[PDB]
RNA sequence: CCGA
DNA sequence: TGCATCCGTGAGTCGGAGGTAATAACCATAACGGACGGGCCTTGTCAAGC
DNA sequence: GCTTGACAAGGCCCGTCCGTTATGGTATAATGGAGGCTGTCACGGATGCA
């Protein structure tokens, strides 16, 4: 479809939970990635709750249910009423979210260790001493009433927490830590008054404050216009990308070829199960804060790896490849994929000289042209009634027949043809050419253009492109033929 | 530094330092309304030139 | 001092408590005995009073409820003491199995929660140590998380005992014939079969990550070279025009014959019907639908005039 | 790679200057010498103009 | 000597097996091929020819109704396996000379999984050919664009042909003077006879030594009392060379000599590849790399940069879409191409839809949305 | 590792 | 408040070939689930008749 | 242009049946971790310290 832009926000739980819920007709939500298993070794099925699942993310086949039963396509819109998945094609593996309910809360470590780390900007703390009480090396005043020794988001050691436990003062004195601490911390300000309060503060400071001062309203004046809350920078609810980006196949020979992002997850939800199995029974809380913070470091692991702590290493101590690994560099999403693409109907070879031949024309191979040109001339050889389908067509292609080299004769005439040769500096980098037909395996250059491509004839292979619409072909014609670009652009 | 102070979030994200790009675009909670020559290639339209 | 190593950290925290004595063992297994069986008899009130026993208790049968918090609680703490003193034998037993798959710290957690198991089955009445049973309890936990986890597609754990037993068999048959190894021989000494044991050894192997580089350098990745299992696009466009030619050729022939073809084998609605419900259909019956189907059949096989839809065999 | 990077910041700082107007209707104008280091020069004004 | 090999696998469906009854394959597709459907030694293979033919039981049997209603017409039983021979790649021409095949059974002990294991050395005289690199031992290479008729090459005044021109501009500009003194010491001791040996850094033993070498040998060569045209006293290098094609002798002379030319392992057979369609990749559904997988060729981001430069919106609009991950799109323009008719309008690409569902696994709230009178709504990018 |  | 120390961020474009990882307990016992075999029904051909 | 009757074929469907799989357990005593960096350069913020 059509849309007019695009806009990023900061994702809620309610949200996070609205991508990955989808409801059954009876009356059951499922959306939640509870197990860590992946698939069946004996029989290479997904399992009924895990990083796959046919319930959460679709079938792996084309109108085919998991138990069986439901192998037809007239079963359309269906849902399975004793294994539960919905008869559907097989493609909305693509695009179908789960997601990981969380046993405690957990910091993004986008908001925590970027530049210039907006969470402490926000909370008014040093970066230490956030870092501190969310990896559980801190305490942290939440409550300081009654009290001239503490006072509000101070922090304390376990032997300063131990030691006020003597006067067990004689009021109620809370303390918290980890990201729960946080996130309270972060549910109890007062937007419009902590900005309120620093534009009464700003007129009547010093210098150097109000640069802090500045800094820390627009960073509140932000949230105000967002209508997004300030704890939404703890995460309760985990997104799981749908299976099809992180794909499991096999390679001939039994060994299965995975993706490094089903290792994260899997540690994600395997420390998150452990967490609650330790609060479920009553552990000591040396251990259940030791699992909170493995938790912890887990979650930042799979968005950023090596961003705070320790980087998480494969087999080879090769580190994984995250979430923000996948798109930031120059092998991500936007630079390799996006940015610039492989092509279809194109094909390279070294090239020669041409004289005795004109400008604006190239020597084209013709076992390089039948295949760059197939489909145009499978339709000649249909219109002209010599095969009446693609396989007799693609038979006779194959085969080799003298009709063949006159029908690509007749179809290459008039058809522009780019050519490139990297790397491409400058626009004259890339000239469109009439193709002729010549023997042998070399492109035929004619020398007058090889200054622009800076190109002689000791080694330069140039790759060729093939204009398929009409569009695409008079602007191939009237914009970048080669006899007209004889001046420089610069 | 005038690359990354423009107006859409896409090409400073897809040009260089792709985190902390993103990261004030999600606090500011800016829209890009496709101006330019880099967003249409990604976005995969005409572009406006 | 500030430290980004977990691992220091905790170890830290661990070496902040002291280690216990013996009489201490006794003490709080005599404690944690009483938290037990305090605790079985607070199931069986759940199983009897439909889960509603938090005001109740079988101790007393107002002071006395606070006497039986007090309870409660230093046998809850007691346990927790016993759980925590003992956390250095689970570091000294964990350091022993640290590259099988796991990390050094869920290695740790589990054998904590071993140990947690370990100090709620201990018997103080039979004179031994504390630390053997709970190094049983403790190991037990760190390979049935083995066992478990640190696998993408993962094994049973009868599958891995019976990769260690064919070890131990291949192992051992090797020592009686020192050359030509046989895998007959192999079968025979597990008393399985051949071709089972090739299926245990193929769901032996491990995994290999999509992102590991090819050569000695950057320019290359595994993922490069897989192919997406899908259907091309000129087999999309072959069955297309296969479509189309079939409705032309059909159209050509009576009405009811081609309407009749095209509900059979679904080219309009996208379900293949049986020969009945064309007679529920129409309402004539299904013994003249298969003659219907049959004399199209044999005209759509004539020689003549047919031969548009005999290029597209294969 | 200099070279190749340097490129790469001037696509991205003006990679949305189109022509998009025919006249903007402005008075301010710019002052075109010959360019002279010394007594020589090393480009003339017909070249500039 | 190319070598190819292939394994018999073991799968789940069932046993691979190497036999000679190939669906699908001709009558005269299989005269090479022996018993036990393996090629023989010395036959002579092309692009396309069976070297070992293979299937294996396919067993999921999802039949289209076009196929249904095509097998209800004309008989046509579907077989239970498909085809999985190994072929002669695109080119690669030659002579079988070693099908050497390896059993479990037979003695040896396989990769495991794999029933039995063949290779195949195929050899092939390649000739000189118009595209090929050839060099010296003086940093000049150069690729071979023309092969001409010895009556169309220039000749000497004994009546010999030239082998070989190459360009004199390459010499001063590229500073390696040492392939002249080479060529002529070559060639005088090529109308002597001697086969010289000099050691370098000569000028040791005097002035200008390898000048003087080189022309006492050329006199000392013009000597002999048939061979004295081949040194002129007033230009030294130069003697006077006749054009094949008119007989006219060139306006001035010219240098002529014994070079020792090399061929090297950049041949045009190993660089020519052209793609319509092949095989796309897994997560971004983009086209393949590389020559071996039938690849596409990298539209990067400075040939991006080039088409934004010119006009030609809908020439990297097609390069971008209907020629890379967007399905509908390809399917679409290949019939349309097919058809003769008008290629339609593309969609959103496969790509910008998995950087979607990235940033929104990253946290994000990043959405499309669309505005029609004073309405706004988020869109659906996956439809 | 090599080639442009 | 100025200077020293620290950390995160970047570092050209295409093509070919080869090619990865690499070591580590054992035992009872019940629950579970795919496979296999009769029952009934639904379905698909021969065959005679108006 | 249909109709009824015989002859089988084969999916659903509910029993056992045995191989797989999940789970619990073992009682001398054992009580803080191996394991690599150490030859890049330049700029911009952000601490941090006198
Ligand atoms: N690392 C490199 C090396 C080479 N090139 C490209 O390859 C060409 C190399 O030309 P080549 O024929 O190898 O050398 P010449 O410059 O022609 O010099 P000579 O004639 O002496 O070989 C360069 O112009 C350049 O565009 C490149 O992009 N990157
Ligand atoms: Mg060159
Ligand atoms: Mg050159
Ligand atoms: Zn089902």
């Amino acid at each position: 479809p059509r849309f007019d832009y695009v806009k990023i926000a900061i994702a809620s739980p309610e949200r996070i939970r609205q991508w990955g819920e989808r409801t059954l007709p009876n009356g059951t939500v499922v959306g939640e990635v509870t197990k860590p298993e992946t698939i069946n070794y004996r029989t290479l099925k997904p399992e009924m709750d895990g990083l796959f699942c046919e319930k959460i993310f679709g079938p792996s086949k084309d109108w085919e249910c998991w138990c069986g039963k439901y192998k037809r396509v007239r079963h359309r819109g269906i849902v399975c009423e004793r294994c539960g998945v919905e008869v559907t094609e097989s493609r909305v593996r693509r695009h179908r979210m789960g997601y990981i309910k969380l046993a405690a809360p957990v910091t993004h470590v986008w908001y925590l260790k970027g530049i210039p780390s907006y969470l402490s900007i926000l909370l008014d703390m040093a970066l230490r001493d956030v870092e501190q009480i969310v990896y559980f090396n801190a305490y942290v005043v939440l409550n300081p009433g009654n009290a001239s020794n503490l006072q509000y988001k101070q922090l304390l050691t376990e032997d300063q927490w131990v030691e006020i436990e003597d006067q067990i003062e004689l009021e109620g004195i809370e303390v918290g830590i980890g990201a729960e601490a946080v996130q309270r911390l972060l549910a109890e300000l007062q937007l419009e008054e902590v900005a309120e309060k620093l534009r009464e503060e700003i007129l009547a400071s010093k210098g150097q404050k109000r640069a802090k001062l500045i800094k820390r309203l627009r960073v509140i004046d932000n949230f105000i216009a967002t209508h997004s809350q300030a704890e939404w920078m703890t995460l309760d609810v985990i997104p799981v990308i749908p299976p099809d980006l992180r794909p499991m196949v096999q390679l001939d020979g039994g060994r299965f070829a995975t993706s490094d992002l089903n290792d994260l997850y899997r540690r994600v939800i395997n420390r998150n199960n452990r967490l609650a199995r330790l609060q479920e029974i009553l552990a000591p809380e040396i251990i259940v804060r030791n699992e909170k913070r493995m938790l912890q470091e887990a979650v930042d692991a799979l968005i950023d790896n090596g961003r705070r702590g320790r980087t998480v290493v494969g087999a080879n101590n090769r580190a994984l490849k995250s979430l923000s690994d996948i798109i930031e560099g120059k092998q991500g999403r936007f630079r390799q994929n996006l940015l610039g693409k492989r092509v279809d109907y194109s094909g390279r070879s070294v090239i020669v000289v041409g004289p005795n031949l004109k400008i604006y024309q190239c020597g084209l191979p013709r076992e390089m042209a039948i295949e760059l040109f197939q489909p145009f001339v499978i339709h000649r050889l249909i219109k002209l009634g010599i095969v009446n389908n693609i396989k007799a067509a693609k038979k006779l292609i194959l085969k080799g027949d003298p009709q063949i080299w006159s029908v690509l004769e007749e179809v290459i005439t008039g058809h522009p043809v780019m050519l490139n040769r990297a790397p491409t500096l400058h626009r004259l980098g890339i000239q469109a050419f009439e193709p002729i037909l010549v023997e042998g395996r070399a492109i035929q250059l004619h020398p007058l253009v090889c200054p622009a491509f800076n190109a002689d004839f000791d080694g330069d292979q140039m790759a060729v492109h093939v204009p398929l619409s009409l569009e695409a072909q008079c602007e191939a014609r009237l914009l970048m033929l080669a006899c007209h670009n004889v001046l420089s652009p610069a | 530094k005038a690359s990354l102070n423009t107006d859409s979030f896409i090409s400073a994200a897809s040009f260089q330092e792709t985190t902390r790009v993103l990261t004030e675009a999600a606090i500011e909670g800016k829209s890009d309304w496709l101006r330019g020559l880099k967003e249409n290639v990604i976005i995969g339209r005409l572009i406006p030139a | 001092p500030y430290t980004e190593d977990s691992i220091r950290i905790y170890l830290q925290e661990i070496g902040r408590i002291r280690l216990l004595r013996a009489e201490e063992e006794i003490e709080l297994a005599r404690q944690i005995a009483d938290l037990l069986e305090l605790e079985l008899i607070r199931d069986n009130l759940t199983l009897q009073l439909e889960r509603q026993p938090s005001e109740l208790e079988w101790g007393k049968q107002n002071k006395n409820f606070a006497a039986f918090r007090r309870r409660l609680f230093l046998d809850r703490r007691a346990k927790d003491k016993m759980v925590q003193s003992n956390l250095r034998l689970v570091v000294s037993i964990a350091k022993k199995y640290m590259n099988r798959g796991l990390s050094f710290q869920d290695l740790i957690q589990e054998g904590s929660l071993g140990l947690i198991r370990a100090a709620e089955k201990f018997d103080h009445e039979k004179g031994y140590k504390f630390s053997t049973y709970a190094t049983w309890w403790i190991r037990q936990a760190i390979t049935r998380a083995i066992a478990d986890q640190s696998r993408t597609i993962r094994l049973p754990v009868h599958l891995y005992e019976t990769i260690s037993r064919i070890k131990k068999t291949t192992k051992l048959l090797s020592q009686e014939m020192r050359r030509k190894p046989t895998e007959e021989e192999i079968a025979e000494k597990m008393e399985m079969t051949i071709e089972k044991l090739r299926f245990i050894a193929k769901s032996a192997q491990l995994p290999i990550s999509l992102e590991t580089p090819i050569g000695k350098e950057e320019d290359s990745r595994l993922g490069d070279f897989i192919e997406a299992d899908g259907e091309t696009p000129e087999d999309e466009v072959s069955k297309n025009l296969l479509r189309e030619d079939l409705e032309n050729v059909l159209d050509t022939l009576s009405p009811r014959e081609r309407d009749v073809l095209r509900l059979r084998y679904g080219l309009d609605d996208g379900r293949m019907k049986t020969l009945e419900e064309i007679g529920q259909i129409f309402n004539v019956t299904r013994e003249r639908i298969r003659q219907i189907e049959a004399k199209a059949l044999r005209k759509l096989r004539h020689p003549n005039r047919n031969s548009i839809l005999k290029e597209y065999i294969r | 790679a200099d070279s190749g990077y340097l490129t790469r910041r001037l696509v991205d700082v003006s990679q949305d200057v189109i022509v998009r107007e025919q006249d903007c209707g402005t008075e301010r104008s710019l002052r075109v010498t010959a360019m002279t280091d010394g007594d020589q020069v090393k480009i003339s004004l017909a070249d500039r103009l | 000597i190319e070598k190819f090999e292939i394994e018999a696998r073991q799968t789940k469906l069932g046993p691979e097996e190497i036999t000679r009854e190939i669906p699908n394959v001709g009558e005269d597709a299989l005269r090479n091929l022996d018993e036990h459907g393996i090629i023989r030694i010395g036959a002579w293979v092309e692009s396309g020819d069976i070297l070992v033919g293979k299937v294996t039981p396919k067993g999921e049997a999802d039949q289209p109704p076009e196929e249904k209603l095509l097998r209800a017409i004309f008989g046509e039983k579907a077989r239970d396996v498909r085809d999985n021979s190994l072929r002669v790649p695109n080119g690669e021409k030659g002579r079988v000379v070693d099908v050497r095949v390896f059993t479990r059974e037979k003695g040896d002990e396989l990769p495991p999984g794999a029933n039995m294991v063949v290779r195949i050395y195929v050899a092939q005289k390649r000739k000189i050919q118009v595209g090929d690199k050839m060099a010296g031992r003086h940093g000049n290479k150069g690729i071979i664009s023309r092969i001409l008729p010895i009556e169309d090459m220039p000749y000497l005044p004994d009546g010999r042909p030239i082998d070989i021109a190459l360009n004199p501009l390459g010499v001063p500009s590229r500073m390696n003077v040492g392939q002249v003194f080479e060529c002529l010491l070559g060639w005088a001791g090529e109308n002597l006879g001697v086969r010289f040996k000099i050691t370098p850094f000569d000028e040791m033993y005097g002035e200008e030594a390898s000048r003087d070498t080189v022309h006492g040998l050329l006199e000392e060569a013009s000597q002999r009392p048939n061979k004295d045209w081949v040194f002129n006293e007033n230009h030294p290098g130069k003697i006077q060379v006749f054009d094949g094609r008119t007989g006219e002798p060139f306006d001035r002379p010219i240098t002529v000599g014994q070079a020792y030319m090399l061929k090297l392992v950049h041949l045009v057979d190993d660089k020519i590849h052209a793609r319509s369609t092949g095989p796309y990749s897994l997560v971004t559904q983009q086209p393949l790399g590389g020559k071996a997988q039938q690849g596409g060729q990298r539209f990067g981001e400075m040939e991006v940069w080039a088409l934004e430069a010119y006009g030609a919106a809908y020439i990297l609009q097609e390069l971008l879409t209907v020629k890379s991950d967007d399905m509908q799109g390809r399917n679409e323009a290949l019939n349309a191409i097919v058809k003769g008719k008008s290629i339609p309008r593309p969609g959103t690409p496969e790509s910008f839809k998995v950087l979607m569902r990235e940033l929104q696994s990253l946290g994000l709230d990043i959405a499309a949305h669309k505005v029609q009178l004073s309405e706004d709504g988020e869109s659906a990018d996956a439809e």
